[PDB]
RNA sequence: UGACUGCUCCCUAGCAUGCUACUACCG
RNA sequence: GCGGUAGUAGCAUGCUAGGGAGCAG
C-alpha cells in the first residue's frame, strides 16, 4: 500500500509539473519523463522514494510557480 | 392526477352512476349512464399518463442540464484542484526526506537544480538567513534531504567567495545574505 | 520474385513516382504520371493530357493528394536521426510532439 | 385545425341537432340527431388526419432541401480553398533549374526523389550529437550531394539561436542537442 | 495532432407488426 | 343477435436514424 501511493503521487506530480509549462524546456522535460516512467516500473520501495525526491526537487526549485506556504496552511502539507 | 377538470367530471359521473345503480333501476338508465360515463373515463385516463410522461421528461432534462453545467464548472479549476490534491497526498505519504525538503522550501531554503542520487555531482541551494545556516550547516558538513553533504564553496549576492570561518553570529550581519552553497554527496 | 532480387543493385533514388510538366491555361504544373516499383517494374498512366482547360473537382482532389507538388515546392532535408531515406521538409521548423500523463 | 372546410358544416349540424334535442321533441328527432352527428364526425375524422400527415411531409421536404443547400455551399468553399492552395504553392518552383533538368530527360519523365536534390535552394540538417556534427557540417561551408553549402543559422530543439563559437566538445552537454542547421546553395540557387 | 474493423450497454426520435381497450358506421 | 370498417388511448416486438460510453485486434 506504500508503493501504489507513491505511484499515484508521482502521476499527480507529473500532471502538476506539466500544467506549469515545463515541456518548453526539452532537457528538463526529458529528465522528468524518465523519472516518472522509472517510478511506475519499480518493484521495491526505496528507489521509488529517492526518484520521488529527485522529481519533487524540480517543482520546489521554481520560485514563482506556486505558493508553498499558502498550500501548506490550508490544512495541507506540513 | 386529481387536479384536472376531467377528473372532476369523471368523479361526478362515477358517483351519480354508482348511486343510481345501488338504488336499483332498469336497463335504459344504466345504458345511458355508462354512455355518458365512459367518455369522461377515457378523457381522464389519457391525461393520467400524459402528465406522468411530461413530468418524468422534465426531470430528465433538468438532470442533463445540471450535469452539463457541473462538467463545464469542473473543467475550469483544474490547476488549483490538482495542486491541492498533490499536497494532500504528499501529506499522507509521511516520509522524512520529503518532509525535510518541503519544510526547508517553506522556510526559504530551496535548491537550484535537480537533486543528484549518485555518490558525486554538485548540488546548489540558497540560504537566506543565519538561522537556516545554523540549523543545516554545522562544521564542514551539510545535512539536506535526509543525507550528508560536504561544503566546498560559498558565494554571496555579490559573487565573492566567503570562507567558512567568516560566518558567525555577530560577524555575519555585514554581508550579502542570499548565499549559495555548492556541495557533493558524502558516501 | 526475381524483381525483388534484381532491384537491390540499382540506386535507391530511381524508385517511386515519375513526374513531368503539364500546362493548365498556360501555367505549368508538376504532376505524377507513373510509378517505378521495386517489385512490379515500370508502370505508365493511361489517361494523361498535357494541355487542358480549367480543371474540375475530382482533378483538384487528385492533384492535391499527389506528393509531387509538395516535394517539389519544399526544401532539401538531410536527417541523421534515422537511417531511412529522406525526401524533403515542408516547413522551416521541425515539430517535436510529446505525450502527456493520465488523470487520477 | 379550427377552420377546416368541413368544420362549418359539422358545427352547424351539431348546433342544430342539439337545439332540437333541447327542444324536447320525439325520439325520431333524437335518432336523426345521432345518425347525422355520427356521420358528421366520421367525415371530419379524415379531414383532420390527412391534413396533419401532409404538414409533416412538407416540413420534412423543407428540411432536406435546406441541408442540401448547405452542403452545396460547403462544397463551393472547399473547392475555392483547394484552388488557392495549389496556385499559392505553384509560385516557388524555380522555373529555370527545373526546366534545365526536365529538358535533359529523353522523354520528359524524371524521378521525383531527385528534384529537391538538384533544384532546391535551402538545406536543413538535423544533428543528434556532437560526434555526428563534427563529421557532417564542421566549419562554415560543407559539401553534400555534389554541391557546396554555406551555413546561415543554427537553432536548437527549443528554437533559440545558437552561435557556432559555442558548439564545442566541452560545451556540448549544455545544449538542447537536436540541432537544426540551415544552409544556402553557394554559386547556384541562393 | 486523433487510423481501419469487430462486439456490447444506455438515451431520444421515426417506421412497421402484434395485443387490449373506447366510441361510431355497415350489414 | 354476430361480424366488418374508421378514428383514439395504453402496452409489447423488430429495424432505421442521431447522441454518449466500454472492450478487443
Amino acid at each position: 500500500s506504500k508503493m501504489s501511493d507513491v505511484k499515484c503521487t508521482s502521476v499527480v506530480l507529473l500532471s502538476v509539473l506539466q500544467q506549469l509549462r515545463v515541456e518548453s524546456s526539452s532537457k528538463l522535460w526529458a529528465q522528468c519523463v524518465q523519472l516518472h516512467n522509472d517510478i511506475l516500473l519499480a518493484k521495491d520501495t526505496t528507489e521509488a522514494f529517492e526518484k520521488m525526491v529527485s522529481l519533487l526537487s524540480v517543482l520546489l526549485s521554481m520560485q514563482g510557480a506556486v505558493d508553498i506556504n499558502k498550500l501548506c496552511e490550508e490544512m495541507l502539507d506540513n | 392526477f386529481s387536479s384536472l377538470p376531467s377528473y372532476a367530471a369523471f368523479a361526478t359521473a362515477q358517483e351519480a352512476y354508482e348511486q343510481a345503480v345501488a338504488n336499483g333501476d332498469s336497463e335504459v338508465v344504466l345504458k345511458k349512464l355508462k354512455k355518458s360515463l365512459n367518455v369522461a373515463k377515457s378523457e381522464f385516463d389519457r391525461d393520467a399518463a400524459m402528465q406522468r410522461k411530461l413530468e418524468k421528461m422534465a426531470d430528465q432534462a433538468m438532470t442533463q442540464m445540471y450535469k452539463q453545467a457541473r462538467s463545464e464548472d469542473k473543467r475550469a479549476k483544474v490547476t488549483s484542484a490538482m495542486q491541492t490534491m498533490l499536497f494532500t497526498m504528499l501529506r499522507k505519504l509521511d516520509n522524512d526526506a520529503l518532509n525535510n525538503i518541503i519544510n526547508n522550501a517553506r522556510d526559504g531554503c530551496v535548491p537550484l537544480n535537480i537533486i543528484p542520487l549518485t555518490t558525486a555531482a554538485k548540488l546548489m541551494v540558497v540560504i537566506p538567513d543565519y538561522n537556516t545556516y545554523k540549523n543545516t550547516c554545522d562544521g564542514t558538513t551539510f545535512t539536506y534531504a535526509s543525507a550528508l553533504w560536504e561544503i566546498q564553496q560559498v558565494v554571496d549576492a555579490d559573487s565573492k567567495i566567503v570562507q567558512l570561518s567568516e560566518i558567525s553570529m555577530d560577524n555575519s550581519p555585514n554581508l550579502a545574505w542570499p548565499l549559495i552553497v555548492t556541495a557533493l554527496r558524502a558516501n | 520474385n526475381f524483381n525483388v532480387l534484381f532491384s537491390t543493385v540499382f540506386p535507391p533514388t530511381s524508385f517511386g513516382p515519375l513526374v513531368r510538366k503539364i500546362f493548365v491555361d498556360g501555367v505549368p504544373f508538376v504532376v505524377s504520371t507513373g510509378y517505378h516499383f521495386r517489385e512490379l517494374g515500370v508502370v505508365h498512366n493511361q489517361d494523361v493530357n498535357l494541355h487542358s482547360s480549367r480543371l474540375s473537382f475530382k482533378e483538384l482532389l487528385v492533384y492535391a493528394a499527389d506528393p509531387a507538388m509538395h516535394a517539389a515546392s519544399g526544401n532539401l532535408l538531410l536527417d541523421k536521426r534515422t537511417t531511412c531515406f529522406s525526401v524533403a521538409a515542408l516547413t522551416n521548423n521541425v515539430a517535436f510532439q510529446t505525450v502527456k500523463p493520465g488523470n487520477f
